[PDB]
């Protein structure tokens, strides 16, 4: 598969100045600035011809970039503080996802003769990143609102011209092959309890590359994480999650509780680790830290953005089923599980999150068809649910044919819908 | 049969009939027969004026077109009107699901992303326009239900292939194929309202509401010659895209090619640039400069001590616009040549790669 990352999002590039004659560029040097009115400190992004930085550009949904450093894992930040001539200093800072950490790259120049370069703009191209005063001297990087047109050529523009030089490869995990969802597993005897979730056959349906800056992995420092796990792998899988398994005596009606959805604990876990969680429509919801990448992520996962603000919770329902057979029958019901797995580049599993989709479910039995008659749902009651996004029950009686997937929205419900 | 499909109907693309949930009388949302006019609630009549298709965009928002003439929901001063799609911010709506069965339509002020209003009628007993309201929380007068849901039959899209292979020469006299075998890199779906065609918008909505753009790559022959031992020859090579081709694609699918070989999206297709590039495995341009046609001259030297057949190939990307029946729309080729990716087919195969000399641009 292909997540379709740009070349600059797959490499830590050394950014050199286009017009520098002595190989000056963005640096991590510990020496202070040599220019008079260009003060430096520990947070300053330096400019020097030694100790070069290697920077990756994470692509946001809107096209702008996050600039992160390979060694300390911090990102470029436009500080709100004012310098001389009302300029903002560019500093190193932990990723927050604020607007001050977003930069727009604009290419210009002679593309035909390969003499092109690029600049970085902020605040809707009202400010451009520029060296402080010097081209071939140790100085700092800043944001200035003093933008000149490229024609007629201004000397001050040269302080803003960047090119790509040497690079390190970003650590990128391979995407798994997609597979098809199996048929609902059949019991082989009256004593067969069916297939538990731990043994259920998974089908890969999607995968996404997550920048390490949005992933919370406390087992690694930010340096190792940025360099060895630049992108985490989030794979989306599906399997048949068993709701219950029971022998139902001949001509008997039994009460069975069906627990689906997802617990608040699991939701909070995914929120803490990825700032993502599941909506009541089983679509993806995002918080501030990772919201900037939600469109790329969902296109890779093949799971839609949620269209509701309601958070998916646990769903406890009590169902009554009738066995219309002249014999005791082993019945087992499965519902569709939606599984998300966070992996490192090496393949190690960081965490799992599963939501059980009650809207897609089915029943199998032993003895199987055509020996036995299909089970019948005769009563449906919602016992516990903390939201009313779906307060509908099935219109009973409803027949669950063996192996058939019952889609809740394709059946008659109470209260009535689509009518 | 051994596989199960997990695709749920409501998460796909379909035609819908809309009515307001609180309405007792059988009123449906009704688009005017004229291209321009007020959106109204009228008695449900099974007319194409009451059948709508929501075209999803990158950020989840939708473009709401009717099945009669293809005009879309257009937000104005105090109410919503029907008008021709232009890519205006006022023609993008969000479908917010309060429950599994009910939803409201929200539009946000392009002047402020905080000012969001929902659509609401001023009557349930009489025909009414769709007005704005700021009272959204616990207000059921904005809730809309789907009276009907008719699922579309999308065209069959081709499977993605890997990158095209460099042609292999059979002998010394073999100049090789003018083009290699075409490889399909990707394809993407595009709403009929964003393309140019001789079919009316209303008819497109009924028979081919979705078009699709195909992205194929292949090696294009530039030159071929039998190089004497130690011989230095000058060859002419082209790169980029012709003015005719740029104009045709721009008018065709509202997409242009930037000078960085990234895609420039116009007002119509800007809302789907994320999905377009992802499906076609392309990138959005970062420059404001357009790709043009350039003619180079490059010197090549055969360093071998024996005659060697050489043939120069340049990587080509072609885009084609197709209807739902698979027919190609554009009669003018939308092709871009990228000289950053060139390959030199050779006979004999073990011969070394030609030594590149000086490169000069032809200013005709
Ligand atoms: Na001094």
């Amino acid at each position: 598969l292909n997540y379709n990352l740009p070349e600059i999002s797959k490499k830590f590039y050394n950014l050199k100045n286009k017009y520098s004659r002595n190989g000056y560029g963005l640096s991590k040097t510990e020496f202070p600035s040599s220019i008079e009115n260009c003060p430096s400190n520990e947070y300053s992004i330096m400019y020097d011809n030694k100790d070069p930085r290697f920077l990756i550009r994470f692509l946001l949904d809107d096209g702008r970039y996050i600039i992160a450093d390979r060694d300390d894992g911090e990102v470029f930040d436009e500080a709100p503080t004012y310098l001389d001539n009302n300029n903002h200093p560019i500093i190193s800072r932990h990723y927050t996802g604020e607007e001050r950490q977003k930069f727009e790259q604009v290419g210009s120049g002679d593309y035909i003769t390969g003499e092109q370069f690029f600049q970085f703009y902020t605040q809707n191209k009202t400010r451009v990143l520029s060296n402080c005063r010097a081209l071939d001297s140790r100085t700092i990087l800043l944001s200035t609102a003093k933008i000149f047109p490229i024609y007629p050529p201004a000397s001050e523009t040269q302080l803003t011209a960047f090119v790509n030089s040497s690079f390190y490869a970003a650590a990128i995990p391979q995407l798994p092959q997609t597979s098809l969802l199996e048929n609902i597993p059949e019991p082989t005897s009256l004593d067969d309890s069916g297939v538990l979730p731990k043994d259920a056959v998974r089908a890969v349906k999607g995968s996404a590359l997550l920048p390490c800056i949005i992933v919370h992995d406390p087992n690694l420092n930010n340096s190792d994480k940025m360099k060895f796990n630049t992108y985490y792998l989030l794979e989306y899988k599906e399997y048949w999650h068993q709701l219950w398994s029971q022998i139902i005596p001949a001509h008997q009606t039994v009460k069975i509780q069906e627990r689906t959805g997802i617990s608040e604990v699991v939701q909070n876990s995914m929120i803490e680790d990825l700032n993502m969680y599941i909506g009541a429509d089983f679509g993806m919801l995002f918080y501030f830290r990772s919201s900037g990448f939600k469109e790329q992520i969902t296109r890779g996962l093949n799971r839609p953005l949620s269209q509701t603000t309601t958070q998916l919770g646990e769903r406890v329902e009590e169902m009554e089923y009738y066995n219309s057979n002249d014999l005791d029958v082993r019945y087992v019901k499965y519902a569709l599980a939606r599984e998300f797995t966070l992996k490192r580049v090496n393949g190690e599993i960081v965490k799992n999150w599963v939501a059980v989709d009650y809207r897609l479910a089915g029943i199998q039995s032993y003895p199987n068809a055509p020996i036995t008659n299909p089970l019948t749902l005769t009563k449906h009651t919602i016992i516990r649910c903390e939201n009313s996004y779906d307060g509908h029950i099935f219109k009973t009686p409803l027949i669950f044919k063996n192996g058939e997937v019952i889609v809740k929205t394709n059946e008659e419900l109470i209260p009535k819908i689509n009518q | 049969l051994d596989f199960i499909d997990s695709f749920i109907p409501t998460e796909g693309k379909y035609i819908r009939v809309m009515d307001f949930y609180n309405s007792e009388y059988p009123f449906c949302i009704h688009a005017p027969s004229a291209p321009n006019g007020d959106i109204m609630t009228e008695i449900c009549s099974r007319e194409n004026n009451q059948y709508f298709i929501f075209f999803p965009t990158d950020d989840g928002r939708v473009i709401i077109a009717n099945r009669h003439n293809g005009s879309v929901f257009t937000g104005e001063a105090t109410s919503v009107v029907s008008d021709i799609y232009t890519g205006s911010p006022l023609q993008f709506f969000r479908e917010v699901k309060r429950t599994m069965a009910t939803y409201y339509l929200a539009i946000q002020n392009p002047e402020s992303a905080t000012d969001v209003r929902a659509l609401e009628p001023h009557s349930h007993e009489l025909p009414s326009r769709l007005y704005y309201t700021n009272n959204i929380e616990n207000n059921s007068n904005i809730l809309i239900s789907n009276k009907e849901q008719i699922y579309l039959t999308l065209p069959s899209l081709p499977e993605n292939e890997q990158y095209p292979k460099t042609p292999v020469l059979s002998g010394i006299d073999d100049i090789g194929p003018n083009q290699s075998e075409k490889s399909i890199i990707g394809s993407t779906l595009i709403p009929c309202i964003m393309v140019s065609d001789f079919i009316s918008l209303g008819e497109r909505m009924k028979t081919t509401p979705y078009y699709y753009v195909k992205h194929t790559q292949y090696w294009q022959s530039m030159w071929s010659a039998l190089f004497p031992p130690g011989s230095k020859e000058t060859k002419t090579e082209k790169s980029g895209i012709t003015d005719t081709s740029q104009i045709s694609m721009t008018d065709g699918i509202n997409v242009s090619i930037g000078a960085d070989f990234g895609l420039r999206f116009g007002n119509k297709t800007f809302g789907i640039k994320g999905g377009f590039t992802y499906d076609t495995k392309t990138q959005i341009t970062n420059t404001s400069q357009l790709l043009i046609e350039t003619t180079y001259t490059r010197e090549y030297t055969n360093t071998e001590n024996f005659p060697v057949r050489y043939t120069g190939y340049v990587l080509a990307s072609e885009f084609t616009l197709h209807r739902s029946d698979g027919t190609q729309v554009n009669t003018i080729p939308w092709v871009a040549l990228n000289d950053n990716y060139t390959t030199i087919a050779r006979y004999p195969h073990f011969a070394s790669e030609p030594l590149l000399g000086n490169t000069k641009i032809i200013t005709d």
